[PDB]
């Protein structure tokens, strides 16, 4: 999923959910 | 900072709004890499007020051009500060002067 | 068809990082030849020790902060990049640092080790601003020569730094006339050395001369 | 005023000194201007401009390669390049580029 | 037209112009040489201008 | 002078080259146009050989009248008729600007490619 | 320099011929004619050619990019158009230098 | 850490009997200049040899004097004498005599033979004689030294001649790129050498390298 030729480090992850149903363990 | 300048660096740096400027004078009470606390002088307090100022800083945020925005404190513990003094630096700023 | 050979005649120590070396005597033209060869060799091929890795307890990456510490992790790494250490007997060592209370954290706070020497104890690393704050870290030191970026050489929480192994900072040289018995065509060569305090001038001169002599063997060919 | 400041700093008032060649140790034949100047790094990095392609994806109506580094595209051979190849006389290169 | 298109400029012109100039009472003036190689030797040794 | 002067010389704009050709021969208009263009180009120090302007001029004058037809067709027909010992034809040459000369060609694909697709089609 | 003599041209002296008709004038021929101070010469031109659908080599003359005479199968119209067009464009973008 | 690269490719090409080109590959980054400059300096200014230093001519008392019966001039005669190569065995100062009469080229083969001394090129031209009446008598001084000494730094009809002790006529070097298995930052050294025929180029290179190496004996361990 990382575009070819681009590296780096992960510093932030965001999760967006509406008023619906279901949720994940990481969320 | 530039060794050779014209004298307009402070105006640009302060009026841009990328730094942190003291609203009221006082004494530095607590400081770390991401927060500043100021204890306000006696003759600048409204009645019935605790009298502390808290400044939170921006840390590693991306701009519209995928660059970096970061603020850094430039005061020590127990220092006196007046009104309009620079408490933290923004991107491309050195002690309150523009530095590209 | 015979030449006079030079020798070491004087070593003067201005301070712990500044030195002067004198070679005497020399024939016509040999001073500049030896001076330029030695200057070129001394600035690129000397060995040294440097910090290569670091680990801090609650730190995940270098783009973050720690509560009670005035600097960022990246500034701490940049500060650690300039620590000078003398090591004997090994090519790798690990040091531990622990500190608590309000104040500066210097190189004198590192746990003592039998065969490791720290030459500038007053070097500053970070500052603690809270009375209920503490720090603990582990630092890895290796030996080498040259300049190796971290990207070229390549768990979560282990941080790499760029390694600059060279202990030499500045080299200069001068050629002057010499006083010899009844002869007025001889010179002396003076070399001025500025380093970080982790190498001996006499040993450096001997090492450079050995490298040059070993490189000159291929030209006596068949 | 610049010359007075230079004199106060114990430096020549012409702004020129003697230099030596680092590869041979020989002195250059004329004095050279040495000093300090302020430099900037602009947002045109070669990491964002190098691109190459051999084969890939094609359009829908006109079955020609797509354009743009973002979608792994090819370069455009326009009218003026066709004129240049016509003026050279290279018929096989032109036919190869136009069809295959 | 007829004129060439590959022509030296700037640094090359300055270098050749500097080599081919002459001065008055320079070092080594008034010698008699056996050829260009002697001239190169004299220039490299530092004995002539 | 300048760019518009050159762009107006090649399109045979009326202030004459028409009368110069009709009265003194195309050999004179060739020299006239060559000199007029080189006058503009020589002020700035630009060197261009004279062949190329002659090529453009030859392409400019390409039709004839005796409606309007192609010069080469008339020449070929006259040669064929004179091969049989008959009476040929007499013609008067024309001259057009480059924009008009391009749109009047025996090929309609190139004319449609140039400009004004709808009228040509 | 690089044309072909259309008609009879001779030396300035009477009944003396310098260059034979239909010759290509290279550097040596030009120097020779400049030695005798030749007044004027007649040459062949592209515009006065009877060839239909194209032109012929001798009416064109020398090919300036090589030195010898022009070869068959060369697109001279595109070359002429580019040669005329290019200098005006280069004149454009150097104005701000002054 | 103490290990350094050593060259593994040595190429020698002989253009003539006195002209050679040597290629050395590969080297550490920056070492080509370091070795080439030092070798060039030592070859140019420090090699020993023998050369002609002074000349005496019977009929000439001044440098600008004119001698009848000879086509050349005193200046050109000195120029021809400057290019004469000779080897002297077991001495450091030799006087040679030259006497010639007739009409024709006068070369180096006309010098009086004296063993412990040898001539590299017997057919080296000295001058020419035009008429039968003319004759030439002259004396040559040969010594030993190092490098190059101009006559301007030293100034009975004695004429001074520039002394060329070094056997090297031309030396040059060049540095190019080389790689070893994606390690594309290494050096390659090329050397061009021309001598006067007393010794061959390879011997001169070996001698210069030995001279340089013997100067570091106190420090190398």
């Amino acid at each position: 999923r990382v575009p070819n030729g681009v590296s780096g480090t992960v510093i932030d992850v965001q999760v967006f959910t509406r008023d619906g149903v279901e949720k994940d363990k990481r969320a | 900072k530039p060794l050779v300048g014209t004298g307009m660096e402070r105006a640009v740096a302060v009026d841009s709004g990328v730094t942190a400027v003291a609203k009221r004078g006082g004494v530095v009470q607590y400081v770390d890499a991401s927060r500043i606390v100021i204890k306000v002088n006696e003759d600048e307090m409204y009645p019935g007020e605790a009298g502390i100022d808290i400044y939170n800083l921006t840390k590693y945020t991306r701009s519209n051009q995928n660059t970096c925005i970061n603020q850094m404190p430039c005061v020590s513990l127990g220092e006196p500060v007046e009104r309009g003094d620079v408490l933290a630096d923004g991107p491309s700023t050195d002690l309150g002067e523009l530095a590209l | 068809t015979e030449f006079l050979k030079p020798r070491l005649v004087d070593i003067e120590q201005v301070s712990s990082t500044h030195a002067k070396v004198t070679l005497e005597p020399l024939e016509r033209g040999f001073g500049h030849t030896l001076g330029n060869a030695l200057r070129r060799i001394l600035l690129s091929s000397m060995p040294g020790c440097a910090v290569t890795e670091v680990e801090i307890d609650g730190v995940l990456h270098e783009y973050s902060t720690k509560e009670g510490v005035q600097e960022d992790i990246l500034e701490i790494l940049l500060n650690l990049k300039g620590l000078a250490v003398r090591v004997q007997g090994k090519d790798e060592v690990i040091l531990t640092l622990n500190k608590s209370g309000i104040g500066p954290v210097t190189a004198a706070d590192i746990t003592h080790d039998g065969d490791v020497e720290i030459v500038k104890p007053q070097h500053v690393i970070c500052h603690l601003t809270d009375e209920n704050a503490s720090i603990s870290m582990r630092i890895k030191v290796q030996r080498g020569r040259g300049y190796v970026p971290a990207s070229t050489r390549i768990p979560i929480g282990r941080l790499l730094v760029d390694a600059c192994y060279s202990p030499v900072e500045r080299i200069a040289y001068n050629v002057e006339a010499a006083r010899v018995e009844q002869r007025t065509d001889l010179d002396k060569l003076v070399i001025e050395m500025e380093t970080n305090g982790t190498i001996d001038p006499e040993e450096a001169i001997r090492r450079a001369a050995t490298i040059l002599a070993e490189q000159l063997e291929a030209f006596v060919d068949l | 005023e610049i010359k007075e400041l230079l004199k106060l700093g114990d430096l020549p008032t012409s702004g020129q000194i003697r230099l030596y060649d680092g590869r041979t140790g020989e002195q250059f034949e004329r004095p050279v201007t040495v000093g300090y100047m302020y430099m900037l790094k602009l947002n045109h990095l070669v990491d964002d401009k190098m691109h190459a392609r051999s084969t890939g994806s094609y359009s829908l109506v006109t079955q020609q390669p797509l354009g743009g580094k973002a979608q792994f595209g090819g370069q455009r051979f326009g009218e003026m390049e066709v004129w240049a190849l016509e003026a050279y006389g290279a018929a096989y290169t032109l036919q190869e580029m136009l069809t295959v | 037209n007829g004129e060439p298109i590959i022509v030296p400029s700037q640094d090359v012109v300055l270098g050749l112009y500097y080599m081919t100039r002459d001065c008055v009472n320079a070092k080594g003036e008034g010698m008699v040489l056996t050829g260009p190689k002697e001239a190169e030797r004299l220039y490299r040794s530092g004995l002539a201008s | 002078g300048g760019l518009p002067r050159v762009a107006d010389l090649f399109e045979a704009r009326r202030p004459a080259p028409h009368d110069i050709l009709r009265l003194r021969g195309v050999h004179a208009v060739t020299r006239y146009i060559v000199n007029e263009v080189q006058d503009v180009y020589r002020l700035q120090g630009v060197k261009i050989n004279d062949k190329h302007i002659e090529v453009i001029v030859r392409q400019m004058l390409r039709k004839a009248t005796i409606e309007q037809v192609e010069y080469s067709r008339v020449k070929i027909a006259n040669r064929e008729l004179e091969a049989n010992g008959k009476v040929g034809a007499t013609y008067s040459r024309d001259l057009l600007g480059i924009t008009k000369a391009s749109l009047a060609t025996e090929s309609f694909i190139s004319a449609a490619s140039f400009q004004e697709t709808t009228r040509v089609l | 320099l690089g044309r072909v003599t259309a008609e009879d041209v001779l030396k300035p002296g009477t009944a003396d011929i310098l260059v034979p008709r239909n010759t290509l004038l290279h550097e040596q021929w030009c120097d020779l004619l400049e030695e005798n101070s030749v007044d004027a010469v007649k040459v062949r031109s592209v515009v006065s050619c009877d060839t239909d659908f194209g032109v012929c080599a001798h009416c064109y003359g020398r090919d300036l990019a090589r030195g010898h005479i022009i070869n068959k199968g060369e697109a001279i119209g595109v070359i002429a158009a580019q040669s005329i067009g290019e200098p005006g464009t280069q004149l454009t973008m150097r104005t701000f230098h002054i």
